[PDB]
RNA sequence: GUAAGAGCCUAGCAUUAGUACU
RNA sequence: CCGAACG
RNA sequence: UGCUUCGGCACAACUGUUAAAAUUGGAAAAAUACAGAGAAGAUUAGCAUGGCCCCUGCGCAAGGAUGACACGCAUAAAUCGAGAAAUGGUU
């Protein structure tokens, strides 16, 4: 329609949020030697792995945040990890621009996937083919068969580096997100962008899905922008800015909504409404520098009750709603709707 | 300041790396978190009664020689160290320690 | 392991179905039932003097089991069917006794 | 003193298509 | 035990 | 060659990148002569980066002067408006 005629729409028809209780920081785990960049959770939600700067990855028990093992493969940080819910694997990769299988029967590489040119930033399992995709400094999406080890396709297009990724099995099955502040969504048949999505303004460091709708969340230092699939129609952007470069989303399936800032910020946002109902900002662990603050991934646990961010303090964070929290002990940030006349 | 992009008869070259090797893929089984073994379960029932256990079963709760000497308890005020991290390169105590052993 | 591997558990590994007899089953159990058709017997001799095997060719003159003994001659080995345990096997010694 | 290349002359690898008259 | 290339 | 009513049937069925050539062109090398080596004073170890540069190598090694090149020599005008003053037209 318009600016004026959507936004008068938009202050009569937004959807309300809906209450969220808080959520606590409840354990800060010590140990890696390097950032924490990337976290991934075990399917039967049981424990997590993180992989560091330190070039490892620690296997940790996710209800006492024990280290029960560590990895050591990556000759460089490892940016990227992805448990298989199909396979008894791990994939990570790294700035060592190496991507590895783990088996997790032996605790070993057991497959390497070659042919980054540089480092590799971004990984995604396709949930239902034995599939994996990698993206990189090198600005492509390798889609690598998990078997033969063989690199089944790249998808081209992306100018700089492809710094998130998603995996679906519907079409569009990868969607890619990168520093040339763009989103592709791949057709993986063809090999070729279904779609680009040129929105935002700086480079796109996190993508999430939404657990149950066909929708994804793109984040920004300037936007987190929410898209309806197939097509990528532009849904909107979160009712406020997290003035943060986002590092890492994560969403749930109460549409909790939680993105970590560059700068150690964590904000929890409605889904469906778009209106952040938490903010934090992280504590650094003792002896850290308070710029050494990022927050370089998150990710819930397989319930979607426990919140694991992995920081540049070098810790694991755990979070947990405090769901002993009710609309009226505890609403957390109130809601105006986008009552403004703007343009878009 | 750039980096190379990756854009993608066959070469007839064989690498040894690529070679065939682990031709079958695992997959989870019963009892290895398969997901239609998965749907089966409350995994929050599982995860809040294993963090209670932690939580609960961490808690523990339901005159003489020494005359002339000059000095005398100077072990008495020393400061017993710590399992600590600090996150500071060179002031946290692995690497006091390492300082210590190889520098003489 | 971080997943376990789910493993057959090699204890001693039996068949899955009850095999091919000269009999049936109501026929055992018809010879069951009356006390003058039964004889309990244990078999026992020195080390090595022929007992499993000749428990051996009872199974083989009164069961199906041929194609075990091509497996048998072909694989280079003679069958011991009471000696089942495959660590009692690979002794060529009867371990525990077996009914 | 490396050893790189530019060129000059002379310098033996690949190819099987094409050839008309108001 | 045991030898070749390269730098 | 069988079978043959000796008339004939049956069977068997399309080689050749067609050359002992003809051109035809492009090539590495050799000599010659040219000229003849990173970094900041000098002398020197390298490891990179980028790609319509390759060579040696089985190579996802390693090497080739850190293999070479590039590498800036920025005669890359990265360039212009503010105001007073003063002078020019017109009344
Ligand atoms: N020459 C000969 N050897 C035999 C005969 N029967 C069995 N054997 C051999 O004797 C070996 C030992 O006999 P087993 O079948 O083990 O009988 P066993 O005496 O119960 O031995 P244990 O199992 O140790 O108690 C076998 O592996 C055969 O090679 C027979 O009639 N003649
Ligand atoms: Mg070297
Ligand atoms: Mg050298
Ligand atoms: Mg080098
Ligand atoms: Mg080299
Ligand atoms: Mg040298
Ligand atoms: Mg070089």
């Amino acid at each position: 329609n318009s600016s004026a005629a959507v936004s008068r729409r938009i202050a009569s028809k937004w959807p309300r949020p809906v209450w969220h209780a808080p959520w606590k920081m409840y354990r800060v785990i010590s140990g890696h030697l390097g950032w924490v960049r990337c976290v991934a959770v075990d399917p039967s939600n049981e424990w997590f792995a993180t992989g560091s700067a330190d070039r490892t990855i620690k296997i940790w028990d996710l209800a006492s945040g024990q280290l029960k093992l560590t990895l050591t493969g990556h000759i460089e940080q490892v940016t990227g990890l992805a448990v298989s819910s199909r396979h008894p694997y791990m994939f990570s990769c790294g700035l060592d621009k190496m991507v590895k299988c783990w088996d997790l029967e032996q605790n070993k590489v057991i497959r390497s996937y070659h042919g980054h040119l540089s480092g590799v930033y971004s990984i995604a399992l396709h949930p239902n083919l034995d599939v994996l995709m990698t993206g990189g400094r090198d600005s492509v999406v390798r889609v690598w068969d998990m078997r033969t080890k063989v690199q089944a396709m790249v998808l081209s297009g992306h100018d700089q580096t492809v710094c998130s990724l998603l995996a679906q099995a519907p079409d569009p099955q990868v969607i890619s997100g990168s520093h040339d502040s763009t989103i592709r969504l791949w057709d993986l048949r063809k090999g070729k962008a279904s779609a680009v999505l040129t929105h935002h303004k700086k480079s796109i460091r996190a993508l999430a899905m939404h657990p149950h709708e066909f929708a994804f969340a793109s984040a920004s230092a300037e936007n987190i922008k929410k898209w309806a699939l197939p097509d990528g129609d532009f849904l909107h952007n979160m009712l406020s800015q997290q003035r943060a470069i986002i590092n890492s989303m994560a969403i749930n399936q109460d549409g909790v909504v939680a993105t970590g800032g560059d700068n150690g910020s964590l904000w929890l946002w409605d889904w469906r409404s778009g209106h952040c109902f938490q903010q934090d900002e992280t504590v650094v662990q003792p002896g850290s520098l308070e710029s050494e603050g990022a927050l370089y991934d998150m990710t819930f646990d397989m319930t979607g009750s426990r919140l694991i961010t992995a920081e540049g303090d070098k810790t694991v964070k755990m979070w947990k709603e405090v769901e002993d929290a009710t609309p009226e002990t505890h609403p957390g940030l109130p809601f105006r709707p986008p009552k403004d006349i703007k343009r878009f | 300041w750039a980096p190379a992009i990756g854009g993608e008869k066959p070469s007839v070259q064989q690498s040894a790396k690529n070679l065939p090797g682990h031709t079958k893929l695992k997959f989870r089984q019963t009892g290895q978190a398969a997901e239609e073994e998965l749907r089966a379960k409350d995994l929050r029932a599982e995860l809040e009664a294993k963090e209670r256990k932690h939580f609960g079963k961490q808690s523990g709760t339901d005159r003489r020689w020494d005359d002339d000497v000059v000095f005398k308890n100077q072990a008495r005020g020393e400061p017993k160290q710590q399992k600590r991290f600090v996150n500071d390169t060179i002031r946290n105590d692995f690497h006091r320690r390492f300082l210590q052993r190889y520098i003489r | 392991p971080i997943v376990a591997p789910v493993k057959v558990k090699k204890f001693e590994t039996l068949e899955a179905e009850p095999l091919r007899t000269h009999y049936s089953n109501e026929f055992l159990a018809t010879l069951m039932a009356n006390p003058e058709l039964v004889r309990n017997v244990a078999v026992v001799g020195h080390l090595h003097h022929g007992k499993t095997t000749i428990m051996d060719m009872f199974v083989e003159q009164t069961h199906e089991l041929r194609k075990m003994t091509a497996a048998q001659q072909a694989a280079g080995k003679q069958l011991r069917f009471t000696d089942t345990r495959l660590d009692e096997q690979a002794r060529a010694m009867s371990i525990k006794m077996m009914p």
